[PDB]
C-alpha cells in the first residue's frame, strides 16, 4: 500500500493543478475582455463626441430677407416726401438770385 | 502482509483522504484568489485603457469646437454687416433718384421756350455781375446762340442797371458750344484772359445745391 | 544464458553503519517521491531494538505523514533503514520528533538530475 497511497495523492495533486490552471485561463480571459470591454466604450464615446458636435455645426439671401422690412420702409418714405423736395430743389435753382 | 502500518485499511484511508482534501482545498482558495485579483485588475485595466484614449478624444474635439464657434459667429458678424451695408446702400439709391428726377424736370425747364427765356436772361445777368469785367465771354448751348442773341441789349440794359460803377463794353458768343450731354440749360460765362469762369449752367447750380442739401434731406428723410 | 556469472558474492566493509555512511549504494530511484509540490521522502536509520518502535509510530511522528508509506530498504548488524513520504512542509517537524525517539534521519536532499545519476547503476 506504499506505492498505492501515494497514487491517490498524486492523482489529487494533478486534479488541484488543472484547478489551478484555470483560474490562470480565466485571469487571461480576463485581461483580454478588458481590451475588448474598453474599444466598445471607446468608440462609443468617439461617436457620441462627434454626435454632439455636428449638432453644434448648424447665405446672402437670409441677409436681405432679414431686413426686407427696412428696405420696403426706405420706399416708403420716399414715395411721400418726393414731390415735396424736388418742387424746392427746382425753384432754388432757377431763381433769380 | 507487506505494509508497515499501525492503522486499519478503513484508517488509513480516513487519513489519506484528509490530506487529499487538504490539497483540492488548497487549490481552490489558490485559484479563488488569482481570480478575485484577475476581477480586479480587468477593472483597473479597462478604466486605464479608457481614460488614455478618452483624454486624447476630448482633446481634440474642444479644439475642433473652438474652430466651430469661431466660424459660427463669423457669419453672424457678416451677415449683421451685409445686413447694415443694404440699408445704408438703399438710403443712398434713393436720394440719388430724387436728384436723378430733380434734373429730368430741369431739362423739361429748358425744352419750354417761353418759361426757359426769363431765367436764361436771369442767368447771364447774374453771372455778369460776378465778373464786372469790361468785356465778357459767353458759352452756350448751340440751340440758345440765337435766343441769347435776341436779347443781348435786355441783358446789358438790366446789367447797366445794377453795374453802373463797372460798365460792358461787348458781349461775345463764343462758337465754342456746350455739350449736349453735360448742360441742358444756362451758360458759362468768363473774361477774355480766361482766368475767371461762372459756371451758370443749370447742371452745375444743382450740383452745388446737393453741397448743403443731401446732408439736410438724409437727416429729415432718415433721422 | 544469464548465468555464469556469481550471484553469491563475498562483500568486504567499506563503510560504516547505517547511521553514517553513504547512501548512494544503498538506495535506489524508486525508493524516492519525485516531482512533486507537496509530497517528499525522507529517510530514517533505526537501531535494530527500536525497529518495532518505528513500525508502529512513525505515522504520528508528524502530521501530513503518508499512511503505510514506510518500507525497509537496508538493515546491517545495528541499524534498519526505513524510507517515509510526507508533506515538505512537516519535514523538519518529522526530523525532530525522530531524534526525540533515539532514532536517525539520514539527510538526502535528493533532485532528479541526482536520481536519473542513480539509474546508472
Amino acid at each position: 500500500s506504499q506505492k498505492n497511497g501515494i497514487a491517490t495523492l498524486l492523482q489529487a495533486e494533478k486534479e488541484a493543478h488543472e484547478i489551478v490552471s484555470k483560474a490562470r485561463k480565466y485571469r487571461q480571459d480576463k485581461l483580454k475582455q478588458a481590451k475588448t470591454d474598453a474599444a466598445k466604450e471607446i468608440d462609443s464615446y468617439k461617436i457620441q463626441k462627434d454626435k454632439e458636435l455636428k449638432e453644434f455645426e448648424q447665405l446672402e439671401k437670409k441677409a436681405e430677407a432679414g431686413v426686407q422690412g427696412e428696405l420696403a420702409e426706405i420706399k416708403k418714405i420716399a414715395e411721400k416726401k418726393k414731390d415735396d423736395v424736388v418742387k424746392i430743389l427746382i425753384e432754388t435753382v432757377i431763381k433769380p438770385s | 502482509s507487506s505494509a508497515i502500518t499501525a492503522l486499519t485499511p478503513n484508517q488509513v484511508n480516513d487519513e489519506l483522504n484528509k490530506m487529499q482534501a487538504f490539497i483540492r482545498k488548497e487549490a481552490e482558495e489558490k485559484a479563488k484568489e488569482i481570480q478575485l485579483k484577475a476581477d480586479q485588475e480587468y477593472e483597473i485595466e479597462k478604466t486605464n485603457i479608457v481614460r488614455n484614449e478618452t483624454n486624447n478624444i476630448d482633446g481634440n474635439f474642444k479644439s475642433k469646437l473652438k474652430k466651430a464657434m469661431l466660424s459660427q459667429q463669423i457669419t453672424k458678424s457678416t451677415i449683421a454687416n451685409k445686413m447694415r451695408l443694404k440699408v445704408l446702400s438703399a438710403r443712398e439709391q434713393s436720394l440719388d433718384g430724387i436728384f436723378e428726377e430733380t434734373k429730368e424736370k430741369l431739362s423739361g425747364i429748358a425744352n419750354n421756350r417761353d418759361e426757359y427765356k426769363p431765367i436764361l436772361q436771369s442767368l447771364i445777368v447774374e453771372a455778369l455781375l460776378k465778373l464786372l469785367e469790361p468785356k465778357a465771354i459767353v458759352k452756350a448751348l448751340e440751340r440758345d446762340v440765337d435766343l441769347i442773341e435776341s436779347m443781348k441789349d435786355d441783358i446789358m440794359r438790366e446789367y447797366g442797371e445794377k453795374a453802373q460803377r463797372a460798365p460792358l463794353e461787348e458781349i461775345v458768343i463764343s462758337n465754342d458750344y456746350l455739350n449736349k450731354d453735360l448742360v441742358s440749360g444756362g451758360v458759362v460765362v468768363s473774361n477774355a484772359s480766361d482766368k475767371i469762369e461762372i459756371n451758370n449752367t443749370l447742371e452745375e447750380r444743382l450740383k452745388l445745391l446737393s453741397e448743403e442739401a443731401l446732408p439736410a434731406i438724409r437727416l429729415e428723410l432718415y433721422g | 544464458e544469464s548465468g555464469s556469472m556469481n550471484l553469491a558474492a563475498a562483500e568486504r566493509k567499506k563503510t560504516g553503519d547505517l547511521s553514517v555512511r553513504s547512501l548512494h549504494d544503498i538506495v535506489k530511484p524508486e525508493d524516492f517521491v519525485l516531482n512533486s509540490e507537496h509530497l517528499t521522502t525522507v529517510l530514517v536509520a533505526v537501531p535494530k531494538s527500536l525497529k518495532s518502535d518505528f513500525e508502529k509510530s512513525y505515522e504520528t511522528l508528524s502530521k501530513n505523514v503518508v499512511p503505510a508509506s514506510a518500507s525497509v530498504i537496508a538493515e546491517d548488524a545495528e541499524y534498519v533503514l526505513f524510507n517515509v513520504h510526507l508533506f515538505k512542509k512537516n519535514v523538519q517537524e518529522f526530523t525532530t520528533a525522530a531524534r526525540e525517539k533515539k532514532f536517525i534521519p539520514r539527510e538526502f536532499n535528493y533532485s532528479e538530475e541526482l536520481i536519473d545519476q542513480l539509474k546508472k547503476e
